[PDB]
């Protein structure tokens, strides 16, 4: 809504928050791809089948 | 927003991410928002409840009002009940029958008009009763009045003459008109004789406790009366505006008429479209109309009557210059007491409370012709006419009065009389006293130790203290300002000619010095003139400083009932005058300082030369002024004397390197002059510190001229690698006497070279401009303000 558009804090809050969006996505498909099973576990790799 | 992105550069005003200063400023745009809550909720609240009372009464009165003509529906509906029905009897005979003979009034207007001829011609003496008063015809509420009554009897021939216009016949109002002149004129006018005489007898100086009764108790019954009748036909023609233009005026004529209506729309026709609405029915029913003159016209007279023997009694010379309103405001409390005595006598009329203030238009119209020009006393114009203006409001509710409005022109008069006065007066004040000072053997106004005043500035003192008393006395923003700042060029044309003829006595005994012991050789005619000028410029000093006391004392002593705006106005020119208090002493006291001087002028040039290097020049000089400094110092105004004492020891080490430029080279081969500037320098001590006793200046008001005496000792007694910081701290003190001092100072030596004068005296140059940007961005011109004494080739 408020754009602003610009510095101050916003915007350089938008920055840390696209990118913590892809650090999301990161650790996204990492516990997606995790038990996949594209690693194998009842996690990825801590076994208990 | 427009705002928000202003108001993001305001919370923009924490930093950029600043989220406790972002709190913080939330919580200021919470208290900016919580009393814009405040007033708003307040302010929102008054005017809900404007619109409650507003919505409220639009009800209240749509409603109730609605059932007020509706309640007039209701009891004027009930009025339509009984349209045909009322009275239980017969109504229509009563009407019509007995009503008949109502249309009957024959035998009533002949043996009326008639008898309305020949008992007001009877009233044309009776009615019309006078000489002289008797109680005012005697008793006018039955004279004058039964002339009012005879003349609403005649009425009938003054005002329903104007309602039977051709009613049915034709000498209702011809063979009654004869019947009139002796009836109607004769009643009236008798009513008028009687009235005119009544006021002018209420006009007569008691006027009286039962003729003024009866006399204005007729000019108010029948002049209010009269207000009512002759206001029945004016709402005859505006209640025919109101209701015959309603008819002819309606707008459905539509042409309307030609040629008795616009003109007269709405008037319209007498007996009865034109009559009834001032005649029957009608239960007044005529209108009256008595007597158009009782005092519905006629007391104009009697406030024109005291404003008329008010405006009579000015007798215009003024019979003395202004005594237009002794008699004028005599006839002004006669108009208090008439005026009063009259509304005890007549509440409607006559006379109630006017009086005063029409006498109050009698003494302010009065006094404002007495002294229009200057043709009254000039110097007493604005004192009467302001005197009975503030007297007679005090005299009265404050109010006959006199209101002038010639005042302030009155004082422009004082402004031009007692300024040109001043400046006949200061300029033979001035003149007497310079004529006096010029005697010099007997000193003014006795004290054995200086501090003389004078005889013309006590007059000016005293006398020009007694000059504005009508300036105080009468606290002008444009005398006490204008007379006393205007007054203020006139001294500064005094201290001007104080300037002029003080210089004269400084003349008087510079060839006065000349005759004792300078070489006689210079006298001139009005210089014959000894010693004694000390007493003279001393006593300027002192009434300097009593110019101080009445111009300054009596200035703020006195002015104190303005605002400190106007008294700040006359502050501005008399009191800073404190310091011209002593510019006299700019001009007079130098001149005594050269006046200690002039007789001793033969070691004042032999300084530098080799008499005074071992002789008794140091003698003369140090110990004669010494002496000169040991009479002048009982004898001397103290703002004088500080400033005084301070430039005789910078003027006279002036004095003391006068000859710098003589060429003389420096004995300080041998010391001869060094001596001079050491041994001397003892003797050029006590003329320092035994001038000065009684106070601590001895060294206070010297150590300031120390520096070039210390300082000019590095100058002119050391040599080649001693002259450099002799310009480096003279330097520091004195650059006012610049660097060419040195350069005759190497006039006056041989061993110390010309190269070396390149050298130390030009890079010294530099020291002195460079150090001028440097040190001077040393102190003031002084003693050794111009004394830059001349140089060579550097």
């Amino acid at each position: 809504m408020n754009n602003k558009s610009l510095k101050t804090v916003e915007i350089l809050k938008p920055i840390n928050q696209q990118l913590e969006l892809q650090e999301h996505l990161l650790f996204n498909n990492l516990i997606e791809e995790i038990h996949d099973i594209m690693y194998s576990k009842s996690n990825k790799t801590n076994f208990t089948r | 927003m427009s705002s928000d992105p202003l108001q993001q550069v305001c919370d923009l005003i924490k930093g950029d991410l600043s989220l406790e200063r972002v709190r913080d400023i939330k919580e200021q745009l919470l208290k900016e928002k919580s009393v814009v809550e405040y007033q708003l909720n307040k302010e929102s609240d008054k005017y809900y409840g404007e619109v409650e009372e507003s919505l409220k009464l639009l009800n209240l009165s749509k409603n109730s009002v609605t059932s007020i003509k509706q309640q007039i529906n209701e009891v004027n509906k009930l009025g339509n009940d009984n349209r045909f029905a009322i009275n239980r009897y017969d109504i229509l005979f009563r009407a019509t029958k007995l009503y008949e003979t109502v249309n009957t009034t024959s035998s009533i207007y002949d043996r009326i008009y008639n008898f309305v001829a020949l008992m007001e011609h009877i009233e044309r003496l009776l009615v019309a009763e006078l000489a002289e008063d008797a109680l005012e015809t005697g008793c006018p509420h039955l004279l004058e009045i039964h002339f009012l009554l005879t003349s609403a009897r005649d009425f009938q021939e003054q005002v329903v003459v104007m309602a039977k216009e051709a009613t049915e016949d034709a000498q209702r109002t011809v063979m009654k008109l004869f019947s009139r002149l002796s009836g109607i004129i004769s009643k009236f006018d008798k009513l008028l004789d009687g009235l005119t005489y009544d006021i002018v007898e209420m006009a007569r100086a008691e006027q009286i406790s039962l003729a003024i009764r009866l006399f204005k108790i007729y000019d108010l019954e029948e002049r209010e009366d009269l207000r009512i009748e002759a206001i029945r036909n004016i709402i005859k023609k505006k209640e025919i505006e109101i209701e015959k233009s309603s008819i002819k005026k309606l707008p459905n004529s539509k042409n309307t008429a030609r040629l008795q209506d616009e003109t007269p729309k709405v008037i319209e026709y007498p007996t009865n479209k034109g009559l009834y609405q001032e005649i029957m029915s009608g239960t007044i029913s005529t209108r009256t109309a008595p007597r158009g003159y009782k005092h519905f016209l006629i007391n104009g007279i009697n406030n024109s009557i005291s404003e008329m023997f008010g405006e009579m009694r000015e007798k215009y010379v003024g019979d003395q210059k202004f005594d237009v309103l002794d008699n004028m405001d005599w006839i002004f409390n006669e108009l208090i007491i008439v005026k009063e005595h009259i509304a005890n006598c007549c509440p409607p009329h006559w006379n109630i409370f006017e009086v005063y203030f029409d006498q109050y238009y009698k003494e302010l119209h009065s006094l404002i012709t007495d002294l229009v020009e200057s043709e009254p006393e000039t110097i007493i114009i604005l004192d009467i006419l302001a005197f009975d203006k503030t007297f007679q409001d005090t005299l009265k509710q404050d109010k006959s009065v006199i209101g002038d409005k010639e005042k302030e022109t009155l004082f422009k008069d004082y402004l031009n009389l007692i300024v040109v006065k001043m400046t006949e007066w200061i300029g033979n004040l001035e003149k007497a006293e310079f004529d006096v000072f010029l005697e010099r053997s007997t000193p003014p106004h006795s004290d054995s130790d200086g501090l003389l005043f004078l005889d013309g500035t006590k007059t000016c003192f005293q006398m020009f203290t007694q000059q504005v008393e009508v300036a105080a006395g009468t606290n002008q923003a444009k005398i006490l300002v204008g007379v006393v700042e205007r007054f203020s060029d006139l001294l500064t044309k005094r201290q001007k000619n104080w300037i002029s003829k003080i210089s004269e006595e400084i003349k008087k005994q510079i060839n006065y010095n000349h005759k004792y012991d300078i070489d006689p050789e210079s006298i001139t005619p009005e210089d014959e003139c000894p010693g004694g000028l000390v007493e003279y410029l001393i006593a300027v000093s002192n009434d300097q400083m009593k110019a101080a006391d009445y111009a300054v004392a009596i200035s703020s002593k006195y002015g104190k009932l303005v605002s400190k705006v106007y008294e700040k106005q006359i502050t501005n020119h008399l009191e800073g005058t404190l310091d011209g208090f002593a510019e006299v002493a700019q001009c007079s006291s130098l001149g005594l300082i050269t006046l200690m001087f002039d007789d001793l002028r033969k070691p004042y040039q032999e300084i530098f030369s080799k008499t005074w290097y071992m002789g008794s020049q140091a003698q003369q000089i140090a110990d004669t002024l010494d002496e000169y400094l040991l009479d002048i110092k009982p004898q001397m105004n103290s703002v004088l004397f500080v400033n005084f004492i301070d430039n005789v020891i910078g003027e006279t080490i002036i004095k003391f390197l006068t000859a710098l430029s003589f060429e003389h080279s420096f004995k300080n081969k041998n010391n001869k002059f060094l001596e001079a500037m050491k041994r001397d320098f003892e003797i050029f001590y006590q003329l320092f510190v035994k001038v000065l006793d009684g106070n601590e200046s001895k060294d206070t008001l010297i150590t300031q001229n120390f520096t070039v005496m210390e300082f000019f000792m590095d100058l002119s007694c050391e040599p080649i690698d001693s002259i450099l910081d002799i310009w480096q701290k003279y330097l520091e003190v004195y650059w006012d006497s610049r660097i060419d001092l040195l350069v005759g100072i190497l006039k006056c030596r041989k061993d110390v070279s010309s190269s070396e004068r390149k050298k130390i005296v030009q890079q010294a140059t530099e020291m002195l401009h460079e150090y001028r940007r440097n040190m001077e961005a040393d102190r003031e011109p002084t003693l050794m303000r111009r004394f830059v004494l001349e140089f060579e080739k550097q």
